[PDB]
């Protein structure tokens, strides 16, 4: 129950941020590609032959 | 003619029976994949009913296509295929083998 030009006003939130978890994200990109590139390391050499 | 064809073929194929101790095995596992169809074709014809017709149908698919798989590998296993050995066309038997068995339990 509040109306247009009356309630207005504004809201107020503090809150940290601190520089180790601003460069969290990139790292989190990188370790998906890094432990994505070791399946093809070791799926490509392993051996499948049925012959000798 | 027939009598000189028919003699000629009993003979030389006993001698390749008696030779190699795969191909008797081979053909005594045929046998009796024909004797199951034609019995179970039997109780079809004996009482005249048509009702649960896939599970009719699913082991006598099961007989036709598992005879058949013994016969390529038969074929393939007298003269080699080149490029291929023989032990990679046991390997195929096993897995194409193995996917029949799967598809004829979900249809039952
Ligand atoms: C529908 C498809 C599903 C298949 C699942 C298996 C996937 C295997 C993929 C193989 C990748 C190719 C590499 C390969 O060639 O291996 C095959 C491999 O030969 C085979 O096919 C044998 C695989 C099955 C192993 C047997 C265990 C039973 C498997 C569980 C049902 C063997 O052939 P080769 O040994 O390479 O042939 C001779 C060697 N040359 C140098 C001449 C080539």
């Amino acid at each position: 129950n509040l109306i247009s030009q009356v309630a207005n006003g504004q809201v107020l939130i503090k809150y940290d941020y601190p520089k180790s978890s601003f460069f969290k994200k990139p790292l989190s990109i990188a370790c998906y590609i890094f432990t994505a590139l070791m399946g093809v390391f070791v799926l490509k050499t392993l051996n499948m032959n049925v012959t000798n | 003619d027939f009598q000189e064809t028919f003699k000629t073929s009993k003979r030389a194929y006993f001698a390749q029976i008696e030779k190699y101790p795969k191909l008797k095995l081979i053909d005594t596992f045929c046998f009796f994949l024909v004797l199951l169809g034609v019995i179970q074709c039997t109780f079809i014809i004996l009482i005249r009913d048509n009702f649960p017709f896939n599970a009719f149908l699913a082991g006598f698919i099961i007989c036709v296509g598992q005879f058949v798989l013994l016969m390529s590998l038969r074929l393939q296993l007298c003269n080699s295929f080149p490029g291929i050995s023989k032990n990679r066309a046991f390997a195929e038997f096993i897995v194409a083998s193995l996917i029949l068995h799967f598809v004829c339990l979900h249809f039952i």
